[PDB]
């Protein structure tokens, strides 16, 4: 089952709240229920 | 040792005795949600 | 094939370093200990 709910008055702050995060870079499609937590640059070119 | 799924999973069997020439069978001992990449073992 | 138990436990991973996952089983003696963790390891692992 999959559950989803509203937190506009638990995780909304007037200056802005960035303690959330999310990933837009990797080099692979992603295995099913895994989980990763690198932090190495995504190497686009030849230097590091 | 084998890892599916998320799930890593463990059978094992003990006896007494190259290997010998015989057969047996091994029961589920051990279930995990480790959930990882897993490449090379030591 | 062993007498004594000198074979102790087993390490899995991906790289074996403080950078990423890895599980160790251990079994000094006492217990099935099972522990994954962000865990570092050196050139020469023994236990006495």
């Amino acid at each position: 089952c999959v559950i989803a709910w509203n937190s506009n008055k638990l995780d909304s702050k007037v200056s802005g709240n960035y303690n959330y995060l999310y990933r837009l870079f990797r080099k692979s499609n992603l295995k099913p229920f895994e989980r990763d937590i690198s932090t190495e640059i995504y190497q686009a070119g030849n230097k590091p | 040792f084998k890892n599916i799924d998320g799930y890593f999973k463990i059978y094992s069997k003990h006896t007494p005795i190259d290997l010998p020439q015989g057969f047996s069978a091994l029961e589920p001992l051990v279930d995990l949600p480790i959930g990882i990449n897993i490449t090379r073992f030591q | 094939i062993e007498k004594s138990n000198i074979i102790r436990g087993w390490i899995f991973g991906t790289t074996l370093d403080s950078k990423t996952q890895s599980l160790l089983i251990v079994n000094n003696a006492t217990n099935v200990v099972i522990k994954v963790c962000e865990f570092q390891f050196c050139n020469d692992p023994f236990l006495d």
